[PDB]
Parts: structure tokens; C-alpha cells; sequence
């Protein structure tokens, strides 16, 4: 009879703003609820539990509210990281029985700030004796995003925040390659709106 | 300290048994068993109390069944396994006091039709962009996997024999060789960024590690390549002075 809805399915958010995730339950005869953070591939981690009576509870940047007539619960997540991202699951245990009802979770990103924005493709070779290079697109601001090729034989990776935390240097890149012959890294991100000034190096 | 669950993954063929181990948080008298499909939540297997199994999902096959002998350790054995079967298989334990629950990393189980589709992954190092050190005064290794199937891999950067995870960053899901085709191999990649001083000191050694989680040495294999085992497949780069 349960149903536990979580909105949105998905949620993209610059740095350094606070968030909201909402969990509904059309069963109010609830015994807790519980929010959990999922680094995908992996188990969940309790983040919050708060007891049908409550109607608050905290844990640092973490702040979640339950109202249990109205069927709602919210998850507040105050100056977001890039390391905040993950999947946020919301369930409910019910009144008279032991098992927890799950919401099917928000996947959480958080984009980096980035401050000195520099963006290019450059042309990477294979350490291993051969013919092989890929192409990196790198330095672009978080506002960018990496569209798939038009061509099938073109292979290209979702965008990637890597952090160089002595440096204080966050970094957003993409990966594009592929065997056939007229693949060059000036033509590889063509499809993808990218800034006007980005960078293409002359030979190497 | 932690919920452990004993194996990380499982390769099956339909129609195999298979058995998977958990162990609670040392004297946690609630156990839970539960299994997840990637994009969606949780959904409730079995709940034992001790030894006890007060709770089951009406829904679930007779084929999977749990016990917790002397309370403690709890094992769940899928009979004659489906490719419906396929999921994370979460652990969970409890505290008689409070209702906080806790989690194993899971079981990933992967049941398949035939296990002639399975492969592991090649790798390979992609050595920084002379134009990028002159550019940036920083330097981008990546590490390519591709061609592996089913998708249950690890990534890892080494510099110099120890992890780092400074600088790194794995895309979050592999991509389809063939996305339309069910069976399609897969690929991944992954960066790893350092100062370009580093990158020029040849005695600085780089290696990308891809674990692959495939078959095992139980498993029939009649093909004439090798037996796709779970092993890792790496590459590896050295610095160079410039």
C-alpha cells in the first residue's frame, strides 16, 4: 500500500548554493523515516533519522523536516561541494511492521566552481608503442556541457570534475576518441556548444 | 566497526545456485536483506530478529531463501538463478535501541544467458599533451578501459606504488561500444592530473589499475581465449624531461 515518491529524480547544482530534495508517502501511519546518501555501486550511508513524533533533525550541513499528516518529508543541504554528489534515498518504516519502504532517490551533482576558466583539446598519445590518442577537452567553466558526437564511430564520455586539493584547483574534463580516419581532435567536440575562445593547439 | 559482505560480485549462468554472506555489526540483533537495480531504490527481501526470520517479502521466489543460524552471519542462496535475479544484494543490520540502519557494500550479482559474451577489459595510458604543460603549466594522463563485458569494474591511479585520489576523476558511468545492442562491450575513462614539474621528473612513475570482476575457476569455458576471469588489466606511463 506504501508509496514513497521522491522529487526531482535528478538535480544539477552549482557549488556553494543550498539544496532541497523532497520525499513524499502516501501512508501516513509511518514509525520514522530515514534518509541515506548511496555513492552508486555501493551501500548506503544513514544520514538522518527522525521518530514519527519529531519534526526536525540536524547533522551539519544536513537539516531534514517531517511532516508525517501531510505525507512530506525535506531534505535541506546547506553550501553544496562537488563532494556532496551522490544518490539521496528517502524510506519509511511503517507502523506493525519491521522493513523499510525506499523512494526510488535524487541523483545529487554539484558542479565546481570554476575559477580561472581556460578551456581547450588537446591531442594525448599512447605511452604503449602504437597508434592511438584520444582527445581532452578540459578547463571548460561548469555552465558547458559535453553533447554526444553525430557520428556512432565516435566515442564520447560524460563531463568529470577532478579536484587537485593541495592546488585548490578543481578541473572539468571530457574524453573523445575513435579508430576511424578522419578523426582529429578539432573536429572531435563539433557538436557540443563549447566556448568561442576554446583553445586548439598547433603541432606538437 | 562496519557490515561486510562476502562476495563483492558474482558471474552466473542461468539456472546456477548462488550464496552470499552477511555479517552485522558485532551484536546487532535486526538483520536486513535487500536488493537494488541501477536508477531505482531499495526493495525489502527478508527481516530477521535473532535467529528468527519475522519478516519476507510476499512477492520474492521460493528459489531465494535466508538464515542467521545463531543469530549473527546471515546467508542468502539463490536456486536455479534468472537473469531477473540480476541486482546489488544489500545487506543491512540494526540495533535493538535504535532505528538507524546500516549497510554492507553489497553483492553485485550478474546472471547472464551465455557467459561466451564476457570480457575483460583492455587498458591503456594516454601521456599529457606537450601543448597542455606549455598552456597550463599542469599535465592530464588519461587511462582508457574498453571492450569489457559485463560492466563490473574498478579504476584506481597509482603514482610512484601509492593510490592517489588527488587529481583523479572516473567517469561515473562506462559507455556502450554499440549502444543499441543489448550485449554491447563497454569502455571507460578516467583522468589523472598533476603539476607539469612532476610530469617532467622521468624517475615519476604512473600506473592505472582496472579490476575486473569476471569469472570464476568453477566456471565451464570451452572457448579457445582466455577464460575471462576476474583479474586486473593495467598500463602505465613515466614521466619525461622537458
Amino acid at each position: 500500500k506504501q508509496e514513497v515518491t521522491q522529487i526531482p529524480a535528478a538535480l544539477s547544482v552549482p557549488e556553494g548554493e543550498n539544496l532541497v530534495l523532497n520525499c513524499s508517502f502516501t501512508d501516513s501511519a509511518i514509525y520514522n523515516l530515514q534518509w541515506f546518501r548511496q555513492d552508486p555501486g555501493k551501500g548506503l550511508t544513514s544520514l538522518l533519522l527522525i521518530q514519527s513524533s519529531q519534526r526536525e533533525q540536524t547533522s551539519g550541513r544536513l537539516n531534514a523536516s517531517l511532516d508525517k499528516s501531510s505525507g512530506r518529508s525535506t531534505l535541506y543541504i546547506a553550501a553544496s561541494q562537488p563532494g556532496d554528489s551522490a544518490t539521496y534515498l528517502c524510506a519509511v518504516r511503517m507502523d506493525s511492521s519491521y522493513k523499510l519502504i525506499f523512494g526510488s532517490g535524487t541523483r545529487l551533482l554539484v558542479r565546481p566552481d570554476i575559477q580561472n576558466p581556460d578551456p581547450a583539446v588537446y591531442q594525448l598519445r599512447d605511452s604503449k608503442s602504437s597508434d592511438k590518442s584520444v582527445c581532452l577537452f578540459t578547463d571548460f567553466d561548469s555552465q558547458t556541457n559535453v553533447s554526444q558526437s553525430k557520428d556512432s564511430d565516435v566515442y564520447i564520455t560524460d563531463k568529470c570534475v577532478l579536484d587537485m586539493r593541495s592546488m585548490d584547483f578543481k578541473s572539468n574534463s571530457a574524453v573523445a576518441w575513435s579508430n576511424k580516419s578522419d578523426f582529429a581532435c578539432a573536429n572531435a567536440f563539433n557538436n557540443s556548444i563549447i566556448p568561442e575562445d576554446t583553445f586548439f593547439p598547433s603541432p606538437e | 566497526t562496519g557490515v561486510s559482505q562476502n562476495p563483492r560480485h558474482k558471474i552466473t549462468k542461468r539456472g546456477q545456485n548462488v550464496t552470499f554472506r552477511c555479517d552485522p555489526i558485532s551484536e546487532h540483533n535486526r538483520l536486513y536483506w535487500y536488493r537494488q537495480t541501477l536508477g531505482q531504490g531499495p526493495e525489502f527481501l527478508t527481516y530477521f530478529q535473532n535467529e528468527a526470520q519475522l519478516e519476507k517479502s510476499r512477492l520474492l521466489s521460493d528459489r531465494f531463501s535466508a538464515e542467521r543460524p545463531k543469530g549473527s552471519f546471515s546467508t542468502l542462496e539463490i536456486q536455479r538463478t534468472e537473469q531477473g535475479d540480476s541486482a546489488m544484494y544489500l545487506c543491512a543490520s540494526s540495533s535493538w535501541d535504535t532505528g538507524e540502519l546500516f549497510f554492507g557494500e553489497g553483492s553485485r550479482l550478474t546472471v547472464l544467458e551465455d557467459l561466451k559474451n564476457v570480457f575483460p577489459p583492455e587498458v591503456a595510458v594516454f601521456e599529457p599533451s606537450e601543448a597542455e604543460i606549455s598552456h597550463t603549466q599542469k599535465a592530464t594522463l588519461v587511462c582508457l578501459a574498453t571492450g569489457f563485458y559485463p560492466d563490473h569494474v574498478e579504476l584506481s591511479w597509482w603514482v610512484n606504488g601509492k593510490e592517489v585520489h588527488s587529481g583523479v576523476c572516473t567517469d561515473p558511468q562506462p559507455l556502450k561500444e554499440q549502444p543499441a545492442l543489448n550485449d554491447s562491450r563497454y569502455a571507460l575513462s578516467s583522468r589523472l592530473r598533476v603539476s607539469a614539474t612532476f610530469w617532467q621528473n622521468p624517475r615519476n612513475h604512473f600506473r592505472c589499475q582496472v579490476q575486473f570482476y569476471g569469472l570464476s575457476e568453477n566456471d565451464e569455458w570451452t572457448q579457445d581465449r582466455a577464460k575471462p576471469v576476474t583479474q586486473i588489466v593495467s598500463a602505465e606511463a613515466w614521466g619525461r624531461a622537458d
